[PDB]
């Protein structure tokens, strides 16, 4: 399979890594990424609990909401971290860490 | 490899969440221990959450949706136009879902599969917006259509719901076959199905004497399918029967989202492609027919749902006038009309769903509403006057553009038709206001107050309708942006 | 009539709450979805009045 | 008390779709539909107003010509509603919209046939 | 003459589907069958063009269209079944209550 | 239908398709005349357009 | 005031538009066959007018086209 | 002395985490 | 270009007065009938005094528009709208502000059943009509004239005496809307030439005799319905008779003047 | 003066009250919700103003490219 990461709209910030590996993107998670992750997961668990009370399955509903929130929050944090490493999002921290290591 | 899939993060998330909700619903709906709880509202809340997370993922990752565009090129095409169209589609789906909880619990519609089918149809419409090939367009349209067929027949013991489903499936399948035939003719004549290839082949020739009758009839058949989808006359008569016979939340959902998706498709196929004046004439004649028939038939209606269906037919005529004139302002006006009509329809169906708790059916059932719920009667009156296009309400934009294009493209029969149909529409819209405010019936119907979700949605849409023309700049700028992004 | 009124007026807080929840659960129905599930929901006996007070 | 409800009561008989005859009661000045809804012969929820604008022939009844002469003739709107509500789109000559028939003392003893109920509860 | 003969075969199938819609006003099952006939004709159109043009796109889409035809028939026959169950009959006079 | 009825309908259809073949041959044989008519009409239209543009 | 102007005004306009809305509503007959037939007729009209209107101009005119369409309203 | 509903306690923790994480999200952005 | 005036009493505040009255009355319970009555009456009276002051500072020597002020609509500033009066519109503003308190006073005795909706409708009418008389722009003249149709429709339909008010209100709305749509067509016709709807500019552009004839016909379509001129006068007896007393007062005393004002303000010059 | 924060706060408060009224509840039934609505309205109005500015900025560049492409014709 031939691949090509090249985007239609070029990056407006310095490109620290054109096609960062999965584990590199995850290790690039910042405090703000974890805050987004945790907030999305917590809101999802809360919605699961509250919507589960009337059917009587608040626990399992919490688990289902938490799974949805975990997947969505991880995808959002990955989106942000990868976009920063690729230069699509403001990436002052990535540039600073890159100019030193 | 993984980073290539950043272009489809929104769709991956919503599909996976839909699968999770399907499994959750089927596992606990069958539970003896939990006494087979109804899960329509639980799954509905979780699916509203999923839609909102999808919206977040899509809106916050605007550049990333264009990543790896060469790798994805033969599958879809994401740009600014698709960006905004998909955001609007997700917002409409979220609002429609939020309007469904009172219906779930009070009717006791316990089927959670309803929510799953709505989510899968939303997936289909998302793929419709980004389609850039006849094959992908057809597949996404079919996914959307099959989901609607199933949900239109969801009240499976009702004569009305089963009738709606049967009519929908037969007429939908017929129109889809016609569209597929058109696609086959175009492929056979050009050797291409990708929109870029079609643009290159068809540009510069239109009808240069030696015109490909294969190309000309493929376009015609595809246009017939599209016109069926937008409920344009004479391919419209499915719409009033389906709208009335389906469960009211289904009717609300069908009234908005498919129009957005199919108009995105129409823009990117025709506007971006090239046979030309023939097709703009198609939409011109269908617009005039839709305005006239919608006005007259709506004037005939005694029931609320049928009135709203015919009103939507007339308004798609008004909107297609913009597509017909073939200018950047035409596209912009079409988009503005779609947005404003969607918000007004959401307002109207929030009221209708609120009143369905006491089984509203006839216009006359609204009698004395200005006495039994004054603020509700005023809110509904603002919606009607906006539908009529009375300034300074938001609905005035569509009327203003209709006449602007009539004097811009140079069409005076169109202006005459617009004047007459606007006056007819105003009559049958203010008839509702008369029923709520002027009539003194012997027997009144007292309506149960609406839930919080519908009250909040109604409150926001009512401020928008009254106050949009005070600050209309963001919509104007975003729609101009989208119109330009179709070609650049 | 005195029997049903005496029975209701002497209920404790816990039983009042239990019957409030039961009344809410059985106030409406979806018999079509029950038939799809192959179950039949029955009204609990604490919500059924004796026959000697019914109109028939 | 020199003015009783018995002064306005109109004796009526209704034949249900199964064919069985029932003796029913209504007030003079009120509609035949109201009298029929008193005992549930017609579902009151299916026809809540006595207005032609809120009618899909849920109130439709069949009356023999001996009692039809004692009623006012059907208006154009009534025949329109009856014909369009017919499954075969045929106007029955003995069909009356129950919501448009006002009971009077002259209708004492009228016999009315109630046809099978049409679907009415739009999703 | 091969390509005109292959195309007119599929064309007669499509016209037969249209005629089946036109001639079956009391028989909506045959109307569904006529719609399948049209879908078959379109599928044949894609396959013939693929060979004539020496291109694979017609063949990929033909397979996917077969999937759509299958799902369409399944859902349509379910809707037919429930309509029949509600009414006890398939006659068209019992599916005409929505009007106007 | 009767089996013989189906066979006879098949024979009639075979005759119809052979007639269609003759029609296709006719259409192919008249490509040149149609092209000539198209060219003469194109020349007439171009001459009219050039002449009217002179004013 | 109450005569010709009413007839050539609100009284007459209301009557004719009521009858026209009446007629248009009856088109929505409730029969799925009518709806399919309408789609077929619209498709046939599309092909006929927009592609097979090349040699027709010899025998026809646009005036007669629109006249016969309006004249159809006064039938039976 | 003690709230015994474990699922309720977990939901309380989730709501608190959502609130505090939202505050931090605003503050650090 | 910001055309902000220097005088303290200006047009925008006189616009805002009945608006603020209506918002306040939106939230006061119908049980507080005395408070509703007094608040509406006082708002209308203050507006009347404000208009009297505007008369005081009028300059009767200039042919220009006085107290001209501007209101931006878009940051692009392509479309920017102006308010101003002259010696032809001043007394109509005064007449509107004077008649509205009269309308509130006529229904004083029945206000317990009229409710706050009556006063709110009349205040909204006042705001819209003052706006109409104060507009230096064809398009905004259009938008604010059509807006009065909604509260006038409500006034006739709700507080009319008998069931003929139904037909009267329908006819009023439909006749007036037909005329308004004709003048919208004229407005767009003008905009295509000029690229603007600002009255001051149109007073300094030259229109061809032909297109002057046709634009004048399009303006006449609205204005003759408004005046009314025969034979489009038949809506007036029905509407002015079936309306409540104050509704008839507003219809005859102010709304009728809008057609002649349109003739004086756009068609003749 | 009339800032986006104030317009938004007023709109949010009005939204809560309108919602209460639609449900036939007292205007101030749950006052903490009125506070929440004022906050959300202020936030939404400020964000809308910023988004409007950004939208005009993007439309400017896009119109510039359209104009350049059109002007390429006369070369
Ligand atoms: C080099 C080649 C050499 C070839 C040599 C062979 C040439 C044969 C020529 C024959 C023609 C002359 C006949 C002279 C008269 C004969 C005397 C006579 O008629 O008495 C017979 C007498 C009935 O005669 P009748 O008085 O006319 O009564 C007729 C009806 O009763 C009347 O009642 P009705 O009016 O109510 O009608 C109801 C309907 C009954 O309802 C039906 O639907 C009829 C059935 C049609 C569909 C059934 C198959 C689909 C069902 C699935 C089956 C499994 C599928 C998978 C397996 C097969 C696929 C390979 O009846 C019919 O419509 C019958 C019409 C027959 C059409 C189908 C046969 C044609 C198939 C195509 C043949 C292709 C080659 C021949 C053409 C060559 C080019 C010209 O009894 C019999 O026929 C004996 C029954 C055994 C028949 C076996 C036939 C094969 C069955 C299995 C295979 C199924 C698939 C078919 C082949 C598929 C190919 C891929
Ligand atoms: C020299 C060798 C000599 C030795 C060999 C001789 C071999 C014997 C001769 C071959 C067989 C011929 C005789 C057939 C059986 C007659 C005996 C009999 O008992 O029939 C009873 C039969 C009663 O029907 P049934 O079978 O008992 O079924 C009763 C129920 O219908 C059953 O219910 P159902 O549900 O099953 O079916 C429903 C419905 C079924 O509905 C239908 O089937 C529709 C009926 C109308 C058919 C329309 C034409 C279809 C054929 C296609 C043709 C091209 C169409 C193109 C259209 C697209 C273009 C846009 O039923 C019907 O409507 C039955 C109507 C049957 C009438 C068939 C008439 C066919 C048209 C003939 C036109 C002739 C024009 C010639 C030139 C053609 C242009 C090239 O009554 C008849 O006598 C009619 C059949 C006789 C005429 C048909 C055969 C025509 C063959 C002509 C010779 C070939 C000429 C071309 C040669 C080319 C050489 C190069
Ligand atoms: C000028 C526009 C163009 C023309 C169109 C006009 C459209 C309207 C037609 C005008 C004719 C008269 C209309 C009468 C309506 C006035 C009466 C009214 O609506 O009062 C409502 C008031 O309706 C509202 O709630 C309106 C709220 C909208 C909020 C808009 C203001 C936004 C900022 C305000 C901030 C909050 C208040 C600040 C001061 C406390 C009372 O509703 P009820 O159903 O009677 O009872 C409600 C229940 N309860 C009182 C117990 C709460
Ligand atoms: C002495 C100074 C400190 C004062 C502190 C005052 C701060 C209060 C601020 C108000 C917060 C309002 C939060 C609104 C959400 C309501 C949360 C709630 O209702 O708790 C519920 C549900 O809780 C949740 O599911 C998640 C939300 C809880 C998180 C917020 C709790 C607010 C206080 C924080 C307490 C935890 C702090 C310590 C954590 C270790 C308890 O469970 P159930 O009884 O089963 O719920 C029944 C359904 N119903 C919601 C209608 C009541
Ligand atoms: C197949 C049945 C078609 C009609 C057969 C009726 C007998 C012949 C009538 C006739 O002349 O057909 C005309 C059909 O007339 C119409 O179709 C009506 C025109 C449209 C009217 C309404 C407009 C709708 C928009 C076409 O004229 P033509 O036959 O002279 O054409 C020959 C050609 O020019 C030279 O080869
Ligand atoms: C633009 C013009 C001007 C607009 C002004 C906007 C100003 C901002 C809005 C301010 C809002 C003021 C009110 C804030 C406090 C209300 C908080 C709601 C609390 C809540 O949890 O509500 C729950 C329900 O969810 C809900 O009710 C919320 C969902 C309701 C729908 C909201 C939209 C969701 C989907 C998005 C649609 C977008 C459409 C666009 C096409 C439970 O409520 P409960 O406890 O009372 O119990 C209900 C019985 N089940
Ligand atoms: C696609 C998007 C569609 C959105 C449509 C527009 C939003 C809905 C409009 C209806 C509700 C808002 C009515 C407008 C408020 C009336 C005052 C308008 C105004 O001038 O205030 C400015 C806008 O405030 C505001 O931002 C308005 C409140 C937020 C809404 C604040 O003035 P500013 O200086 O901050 O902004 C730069 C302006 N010169
Ligand atoms: C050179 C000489 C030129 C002369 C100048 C000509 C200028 C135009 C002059 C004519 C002006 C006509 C304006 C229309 C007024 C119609 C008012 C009728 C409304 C009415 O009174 O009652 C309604 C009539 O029924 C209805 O159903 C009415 C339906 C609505 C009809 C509105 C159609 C007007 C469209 C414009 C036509 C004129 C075009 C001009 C280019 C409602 O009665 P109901 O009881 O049935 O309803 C259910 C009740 N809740
Ligand atoms: C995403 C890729 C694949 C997609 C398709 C497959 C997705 C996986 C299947 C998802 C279907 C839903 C699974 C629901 C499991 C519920 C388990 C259960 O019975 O729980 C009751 C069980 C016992 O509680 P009880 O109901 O009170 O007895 O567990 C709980 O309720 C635990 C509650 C605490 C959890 C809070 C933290 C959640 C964070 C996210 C994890
Ligand atoms: C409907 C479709 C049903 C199938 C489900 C599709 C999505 C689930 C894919 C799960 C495998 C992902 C994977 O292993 O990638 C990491 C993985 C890294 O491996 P590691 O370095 O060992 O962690 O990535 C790769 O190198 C393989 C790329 C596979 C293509 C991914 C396509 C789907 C992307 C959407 C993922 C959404 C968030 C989940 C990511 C965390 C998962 C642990
Ligand atoms: C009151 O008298 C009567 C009629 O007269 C109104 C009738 O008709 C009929 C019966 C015949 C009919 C209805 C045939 C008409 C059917 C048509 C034209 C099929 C198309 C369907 C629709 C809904 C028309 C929509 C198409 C339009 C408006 C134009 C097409 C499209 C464009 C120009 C773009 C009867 C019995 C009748 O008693
Ligand atoms: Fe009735």
């Amino acid at each position: 399979m031939n691949t090509d990461i090249t985007a239609l709209e070029k990056a407006q910030y310095p490109v620290v890594d054109r096609n960062p590996a999965f584990t590199k993107v995850v290790g690039n998670f910042s405090t703000l990424d974890y805050l987004r992750f945790s907030t999305i997961t917590g809101i999802s668990v809360t919605v699961g609990y509250l919507s589960g009370i009337k059917p009587g399955i608040k626990g399992p509903s919490m688990v289902t909401g938490g799974l949805i929130g975990l997947m969505g929050g991880f995808m959002y944090a990955y989106q942000n971290s990868a976009g920063r490493l690729m230069g699509f999002f403001p990436n002052d921290g990535e540039v600073a860490s890159y100019q030193k290591r | 490899m993984f980073n290539l899939f950043l272009a489809v993060f929104p769709e991956i998330f919503i599909i996976n969440a839909t699968f999770i909700l399907l499994i959750h619903g089927v596992v606990f709906s069958t539970s003896k221990k939990y006494d087979y709880p109804p899960l329509a509202s639980n799954v509905g809340w979780l699916g509203l959450l999923s839609v909102l997370i999808t919206l977040l993922l899509l809106a916050a990752g605007a550049p990333l949706l264009t990543i790896a565009h060469l790798f994805w090129n033969n599958l879809f095409r994401r740009d600014n136009f698709t960006y905004f169209c998909q955001i609007f589609l997700l917002l409409s789906t979220a609002g429609t879902i939020s309007m469904c909880f009172d219906f779930f619990d009070q009717e006791r519609f316990d089927a959670f599969e309803f929510i799953v089918l709505i989510l899968l149809s939303t997936c289909g419409m998302l793929f419709m917006i980004s389609a850039y090939d006849l094959i992908a367009m057809y597949l996404a349209i079919e996914l959307q259509s099959l989901c609607f067929y199933v949900i239109a027949a969801s009240k499976r013991k009702s004569e009305f719901s089963t009738e709606a489903g049967l009519k929908y499936l037969i007429l939908g399948a017929f129109s889809s076959g016609i569209l597929l035939f058109g696609c086959s003719m175009i492929y056979g004549s050009t050797g291409a199905t990708h929109f870029d290839q079609l643009a290159k082949i068809l540009t510069g020739y239109e009808i240069t004497g030696a015109r490909s009758s294969g190309i000309f009839m493929g376009i015609l058949f595809i246009a017939v399918g599209f016109l069926f989808k937008i409920t344009a006359v004479p391919f419209h008569m499915w719409a009033p029967d389906i709208y009335e016979g389906s469960p009211t939340p289904v009717t609300a959902f069908l009234s908005i989202a498919p129009k957005i998706s199919i108009f995105a498709n129409i823009l990117r196929v025709f506007i971006y492609g090239s046979y030309g004046a023939t097709l703009q004439q198609i939409f011109f004649f269908c617009s005039i027919a839709s305005m006239i028939l919608g006005a007259l038939a709506a004037m005939a209606q005694t029931k609320v749902k049928r009135l709203l269906a015919y009103s939507s037919i007339g308004h798609v005529g008004y909107i297609c006038i913009g597509f017909s004139c073939g200018t950047i302002e035409g596209i912009q006006s079409l988009l503005i009309g779609i947005f404003i009509y969607a918000l007004m329809t959401m307002d109207a169906f929030a009221i209708v769903l609120a009143l369905r708790q006491t089984r509203v059916k006839y216009i006359a059932d609204l009698g004395a509403l200005a006495k039994t719920n004054p603020i509700l009667a005023i809110t509904f009156s603002i919606t009607m006057f906006s539908y009529a296009g009375i300034p300074p309400l938001a609905g005035f934009c569509s009327k203003f553009y209709l006449f602007f294009a009539a004097l811009g493209c140079g069409a005076y029969f169109l202006a005459l038709v617009g004047v007459v149909t606007s006056v007819i529409g105003c009559f049958y819209y203010i008839r509702l206001v008369k029923r709520m405010f002027f009539d003194t019936p012997r027997t009144w119907i007292l309506y149960e107050p609406m839930d919080r979700n519908k009250s909040l949605l109604l409150a926001m849409t009512s401020f928008f309708i009254t106050l949009f023309l005070l600050y209309p700049s963001p919509l104007f700028s975003v729609t101009h942006q989208m119109a330009l992004s179709l070609y650049l | 009539l005195a029997q049903i009124h005496a029975s209701e007026n002497s209920k404790s807080f816990e039983q009042i709450e239990v019957e409030r929840a039961l009344r809410k659960k059985y106030a409406r129905k979806d018999e079509d979805y029950d038939s799809m599930l192959g179950i039949t929901r029955e009204t609990p006996p604490e919500l059924i009045l004796p026959d000697n007070v019914l109109p028939g | 008390g020199s003015k009783k409800v018995s002064d306005r009561i109109v004796k009526l008989s209704a034949i249900d779709p199964d064919g069985y005859k029932q003796d029913i009661i209504g007030l003079s000045g009120q509609t035949l539909l109201r009298a029929l809804t008193h005992t549930g012969l017609i579902d009151p929820a299916s026809h809540r107003l006595d207005d032609i604008e809120a009618c899909s022939a849920e109130c439709e009844v069949q009356i023999a010509e001996e009692w039809l002469e004692k009623l006012p003739p059907r208006t154009y709107d009534e025949e329109y509603v009856l014909k369009r509500s017919s499954r075969s789109r045929i106007l029955n000559k003995h069909s009356r919209l129950g919501c448009q028939v006002v009971l009077t003392q002259e209708l004492q003893g009228m016999v009315v046939a109630v046809p099978e109920a049409k679907p009415w509860d739009i999703p | 003459m091969d390509l005109i003969k292959y195309f007119t075969f599929s064309m007669i199938i499509f016209i037969l589907g249209i005629w089946g819609i036109l001639l079956n006003r009391r028989n909506i099952l045959i109307m569904l069958m006529s719609i399948e006939l049209m879908l078959l004709a379109v599928n044949l159109n894609f396959l013939v063009f693929s060979v004539s043009l020496d291109d694979m796109m017609g063949q990929v889409f033909a397979l996917l269209v077969l999937t759509v035809a299958a799902a369409e028939s399944a859902i349509g026959l379910a809707i037919f079944v429930i309509t029949f169950r509600v009414r006890g009959t398939i006659a068209v006079e019992f599916i005409n209550s929505i009007q106007g | 239908v009767k089996v013989l009825t189906y066979f006879g309908m098949t024979l009639a259809a075979f005759a119809f398709w052979q007639s269609m073949d003759k029609v296709h041959v006719w259409i192919a044989l008249h490509q040149d005349e149609k092209q000539e008519r198209m060219e003469k009409e194109a020349e007439v239209r171009r001459v009219r357009a050039e002449l009217l543009r002179k004013a | 005031d109450k005569g010709a102007i009413e007839i050539l005004g609100p009284y007459g306009i209301s009557y004719t538009f009521r009858r026209l809305a009446e007629r248009i509503s009856q088109l929505q007959s409730g029969f799925v066959y009518h709806y399919a037939f309408a789609m077929l007729l619209g498709l046939t009209l599309f092909v006929t007018f927009f592609c097979m209107w090349d040699s027709l101009s010899s025998w026809v005119d646009n005036r007669l086209s629109f006249i016969l369409i309006v004249s159809s309203f006064y039938t039976k | 002395k003690v709230s015994e509903d474990k699922n309720r306690n977990y939901a309380v923790v989730a709501g608190v985490v959502a609130i505090v994480g939202s505050i931090g999200w605003y503050l650090k952005a | 270009l910001e055309h902000f005036c220097e005088c303290y009493f200006n047009l925008s505040g006189l616009i805002l007065c009945p608006v603020l009255g209506s918002i306040i009355l939106l939230f006061i319970p119908n049980s507080r009938i005395r408070l509703i009555r007094l608040i509406g009456l006082c708002a209308s009276l203050i507006t009347f005094l404000y208009s009297l002051v505007l008369w005081i500072q009028f300059d009767s020597s200039t042919a220009k528009f006085q107290f001209v002020e501007s209101l931006r609509w878009l940051p692009y500033e392509n479309i920017n709208f102006y308010l101003g009066i002259d010696g032809i519109s001043l007394f109509f503003v005064i007449l509107t502000t004077f008649l509205i308190p009269i309308c509130i006073l006529v229904g004083w005795s029945g206000m317990r059943s009229y409710g706050k909706e009556y006063i709110i409708a009349f205040l909204i009418c006042e705001f819209l009509m003052i706006a109409v008389f104060c507009m230096l722009d064809l398009l905004l003249f259009y938008v604010f004239f059509e807006s009065v149709l909604i509260p006038m429709f409500i006034i006739i339909g709700v507080w009319g005496s008998r069931q003929r008010k139904i037909k009267a209100a329908y006819q009023f709305f439909l006749y007036t809307l037909l005329g308004s749509l004709f003048m919208l067509l004229a407005i767009l016709l003008i905009l295509f030439q000029t690229g603007t709807t600002d009255l001051q500019i149109l007073l300094t552009t030259e229109f061809s005799e032909r297109r002057q004839i046709f634009l004048w016909i399009a303006f006449f379509a609205s204005f003759a319905v408004k005046v009314p001129m025969v034979p489009v006068h038949i809506w007036l007896p029905e509407a002015h008779v079936e309306a409540p007393t104050a509704g008839s007062v507003i219809l005859a005393g102010i709304l009728l003047k809008f057609g002649t004002y349109g003739f004086l303000r756009f068609s003749i010059p | 003066p009339i800032s986006a924060t104030m317009v938004g706060a007023l709109l949010g408060l009005g939204t809560q009250m309108y919602s209460n009224a639609l449900r036939k509840l007292p205007y101030m039934r749950h006052p903490w919700e009125h506070v929440v609505g004022m906050g959300l309205g202020a936030v939404f109005a400020n964000q809308l103003v910023k988004w409007d500015v950004k939208l005009k900025e993007d439309l400017d560049v896009m119109l510039a490219k359209a104009r350049a492409a059109n002007e390429r014709r006369y070369f």
